This record gives C-alpha cells, structure tokens and sequence, in this order.
C-alpha cells in the first residue's frame, strides 16, 4: 500500500513545493509592467523606472 | 487658416504604433560583438 510514510511523504512535498511556489511566484507580475527583470530594464528609463 | 494661434493650430504627421518586447528578432539596433567566452561571467544580450 501506500498509504503508509504518508506524512513524511507530505512534508516532503510540503518543502519541495513550497520552495517550486516560491519559484514560479516570481513569474507574477506584483502590479508592475511584468516580472520579468528584463522588460522593466529595457522598456523605460531609470527615473521613470 | 494661415493664422490660427494657439489652440486651433493643425497637425501633420504620419500616426502609428508599435508595441515592443512582444516580437521576433528580425532587425534591432546594434551594439559592439565579442567572442563567447565560456566558464566565465560574461554579457549576453539580445532584445535588450
């Protein structure tokens, strides 16, 4: 079966997609014009930007 | 007319748009090459 090492199984997923949530967050935007580093560096001017 | 003044004086240009960093590299504008220098901390461009 595997419902046996269900928990450590769980935090294992609990970690390893916490730290892949916190890695494809950075693909949301925040109310900016992308989250892309590269778009609001090349789009716009430093005092604008 | 020919004496307008200042807030019925007429334009004449050609309007367009463009919307950018949503394209193919077709024809962009040029900076400086080097050689790819690998295992080392470079600069890599393309699209800005």
């Amino acid at each position: 079966t595997p419902s046996a090492l269900g928990k450590l199984q769980d935090v294992v997923n609990q970690n390893a997609q916490a730290l892949n949530t916190l890695v494809k967050q950075l693909s949301s935007n925040f109310g900016a014009i992308s989250s892309v580093l590269n778009d609001i560096l090349s789009r716009l001017d430093k005092p604008e930007a | 007319q020919p004496t307008n003044g200042v807030g019925y004086q007429p334009y004449r240009v050609v309007v367009l748009s463009f919307e950018l960093l949503h394209a193919p590299a077709t024809v962009c504008g040029p900076k400086k090459s080097t050689n790819l220098v690998k295992n080392k901390c470079v600069n890599f461009n393309f699209n800005g």
